[PDB]
């Protein structure tokens, strides 16, 4: 119904921050929520996930293993915690759902593609 | 070796006892969907032994048959459009006449192929009773979900079971049990005067009562499917299984030979009547639904509203809204929230009563239900055939005429409004069902009466 | 996997009421779990389709995606003036998400 993420600011190169996702109207558990980048006037890119209560984390081949994706379930919360945003991190980054997939009679075959809900986001821009 | 036999035939009688379970807890789903009168969900389900009559190894063929019937029960969700949030029901009708069909060769060539080779009947009916309360479950189970689900985001919902209008997933109970049926065919295609008067004027009170005791307990007191469902499922049939068991060692327990038995019938009538009769005083008060029994003001029995004789809004519609008060009025146009207005814990501790009383009413039935084939060769025949005829038939269609005699608010589908009830006058329901019900009980029981005394 | 997905056109220039014929394609691995998303200035994208064949319970019964081969398509019916923003294309496999340059339409 709404995901709304905190956190976020003008850290300096190097060091770490940690941003919060915060979601009710859904069972916070079973929705896997993706992290999604925006830099500035360029296209979209993914960066984690975080299938269920199960981490399964997976990243993208370009930030990889500088962010960490976890979740407070007892405390419905989604955390992303990034360590040394050196210059191409700077973006409006976006929390998301893998909405409910189109009629499950026969979409079985195909796999999960739709993200239908948004956050607002806020920047986390990184710069001296 | 014939163990594996006894299994299949085993396997084969609880399609048959999951098949009425299915239908008569169906008939309340597939009734505000088609939007069709109650009077023609008693043509529905008489369909079932119109079926029987006209078709009045082998044995094994009438469950694929059956399994056919209960896909083709289902077949018109896939192919329809969407229920809003028709001529159409023929096929449920035609549906449930096949599944008759089936039903013809299988219960009695099974004792009959039992007797020649090499009790039987005593575990058969022993183990008979199981898919019923599987089938009880199912429905519980299922009355949970929508009627679209795998075809729409359930949280989109905004109707709940609480309420009138909603409708669950009928055609996954005809799914599941017509492939159980299909299943159960598989083994056997590799295997190898006074007194049928007396019985109707019982018999056709049950099917009625079994037909709409889930419209009883959603009007007058507030119970919903799932969980009027699992209580008669997890008490009600081990119950009945009890009181059929104490049948058989009742009969050995006193020789009832010819009068005893005739006693025990005229008992456990007696009984029932004596525990059926108690639903009168547990009767919670009917509720407040302005516009339909009390005027907008005021505590009287279509004259408007005086307030909403200048609001130019519309009738014959329901979505109704509930006073803080506790009156339910039909639409916000008319006039706290969306819903309606619950009962006090009052009827919500009463309903306990209820499922007290109909647990020992169907205790006490179940007594002379297994004695009465003990009192009475081909007479056997005819009066199971007459039973089956009549009862089955014609028990819903005048219950569904008498209901239908009683619902203050309709709906309209672009013409001839027909539609199903939304809202019954609870006392004026409560009367005629209960009413109906005792009358065919006490004229029953004069006809004991008389038979006993000759 | 290495799922690549590219988007030809860059700046179209479609009048109102017509047939423009939005075209990515898949590089590697065609998986059929394409989604078009579409995203206005300042604002946060929306779901128009996904797997390339169903729509987003809301959206106008324009729009019209299709799948050929390897070069999934999307084709407005007829445009209207709540309809010039930016069109993505993404593809999605067994937690492997991909994005696409996105086809920036105008007149
Ligand atoms: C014509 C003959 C070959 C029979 C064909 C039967 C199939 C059409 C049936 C068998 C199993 C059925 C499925 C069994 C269970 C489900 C789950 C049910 O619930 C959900 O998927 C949950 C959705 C949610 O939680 O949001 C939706 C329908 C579906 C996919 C059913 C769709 C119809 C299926 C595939
Ligand atoms: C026990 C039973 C389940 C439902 C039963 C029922 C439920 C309400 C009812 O209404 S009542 O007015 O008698 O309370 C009557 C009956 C009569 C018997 C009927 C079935 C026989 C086979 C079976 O599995």
């Amino acid at each position: 119904v709404q995901l709304v993420e905190s956190g976020g600011g003008l850290v300096q190169p190097g060091g770490s921050l940690r941003l919060s996702c915060a979601a009710s109207g859904f069972n916070f558990s079973s929705s896997s929520i993706h992290w999604v980048r925006q830099a500035p006037g360029k296209g979209l890119e993914w960066v984690a996930s975080i299938s269920s209560s199960s981490g399964s984390t997976s990243y993208a081949d370009s930030v990889k293993g500088r962010f960490t994706i976890s979740a407070d379930t007892s405390k419905n919360t989604a955390y992303l915690q990034m360590n040394s945003l050196r210059a191409e991190d700077t973006a409006v980054y976006y929390c998301a759902r893998y909405g409910w997939g189109g009629p499950w009679y026969y979409w079985l075959r195909d796999s999960r593609s739709g993200i239908d809900y948004w956050g607002q986001g806020t920047l986390v821009t990184v710069s001296s | 070796g014939l163990k594996m036999f006894l299994a299949a035939l085993s396997l084969s009688f609880i399609a048959k006892t999951l098949g009425a379970i299915i239908m008569k807890s169906s008939i309340i789903h597939i009734e505000r969907r088609f939007e069709i009168s109650s009077s023609l969900v008693g043509f529905i389900d008489g369909s079932f032994e119109i079926g029987n009559l006209l078709v009045i190894k082998l044995i094994g063929i009438g469950c694929f048959i059956m399994g056919i019937g209960g896909v083709l029960t289902a077949l018109p969700h896939f192919f329809m459009g969407y229920y809003r949030y028709s001529y159409m029901w023929i096929y449920v009708f035609m549906g449930n006449m096949l599944r008759g069909i089936g039903e013809t060769p299988i219960v009695p060539l099974g004792l009959s192929y039992i007797d020649d080779f090499a009790l039987y009947l005593g575990i058969l009916n022993a183990i008979a009773m199981i898919g019923p309360i599987i089938g009880f479950t199912l429905g519980s189970l299922f009355s949970k979900m929508y009627v679209d689900i795998g075809y729409v985001d359930l949280s989109t919902i905004r109707i709940t079971p609480t309420d009138s209008r909603w409708v669950g997933a009928w055609w996954l109970n005809f799914l599941v049990s017509g492939l159980f049926s299909i299943i159960s065919s598989i083994p056997f295609f590799f295997l190898p005067v006074m007194f049928v008067l007396l019985t109707l004027l019982q018999v056709s009170s049950y099917i009625g009562a079994f037909t709409y005791v889930f419209k009883y307990v959603e009007q007058q007191y507030g119970q919903p499917s799932s969980k009027a469902n699992i209580l008669l499922g997890v008490i009600t049939i081990p119950i009945f299984a009890s009181g059929m068991f104490l049948g058989g060692y009742i009969i050995k327990k006193f020789k009832l030979n010819t009068v005893g038995i005739a006693k025990f019938s005229c008992f456990t009538a007696v009984m029932s009547l004596s525990f059926y009769l108690l639903y009168f005083f547990i009767l919670c008060e009917n509720k407040s639904v302005a516009g339909l029994t009390m005027t907008y003001d005021g505590n009287n029995p279509v004259p408007l509203s005086y307030c909403n004789s200048d609001c130019n809004c519309d009738e014959s519609q329901w979505e109704p809204v509930c006073g803080n008060n506790g009156i339910t009025y039909i639409s916000p146009c008319l006039a706290a929230h969306l819903g309606e207005c619950p009962r006090d814990d009052a009827c919500t501790r009463k309903f306990y009563f209820f499922v007290a009383i109909q647990v020992l009413n169907l205790f006490f039935s179940a007594l002379g239900g297994t004695s009465h084939v003990m009192l009475i060769s081909l007479a056997l025949g005819f009066h199971s055939m007459v039973i089956r005829a009549l009862g089955g038939i014609l028990a819903p269609i005048y219950f569904g005429a008498l209901i239908d005699t009683t619902c203050i608010k309709w709906s309209t589908n672009n013409c001839g409004t027909r539609g199903s009830c939304r809202t019954y006058n609870s006392t004026s329901f409560s009367r005629v069902y209960l009413g109906l019900s005792s009358m065919l009980r006490v004229s029953s029981l004069v006809l004991y009466i008389i038979l006993i005394y000759a | 996997s290495d799922i690549q997905m590219t988007q030809s056109p860059s700046s179209l220039s479609a009048s109102v009421g017509d047939r423009v014929t939005i075209t990515c394609r898949a590089s590697q691995s065609v998986s059929s779990a394409v989604a078009w998303y579409q995203q206005k200035p300042g604002k946060a994208p929306k779901l128009l389709i996904y797997s390339a064949s169903s729509l987003y319970s809301g959206v106008p019964s324009r729009f019209s995606g299709s799948r050929s081969g390897t070069d999934f398509t999307l084709t407005i019916s007829s445009l209207q003036p709540e309809d010039f923003a930016t069109y993505y294309c993404q593809q999605s496999s067994s937690s492997l998400i991909t994005f696409g340059q996105g086809t920036k339409v105008e007149i």
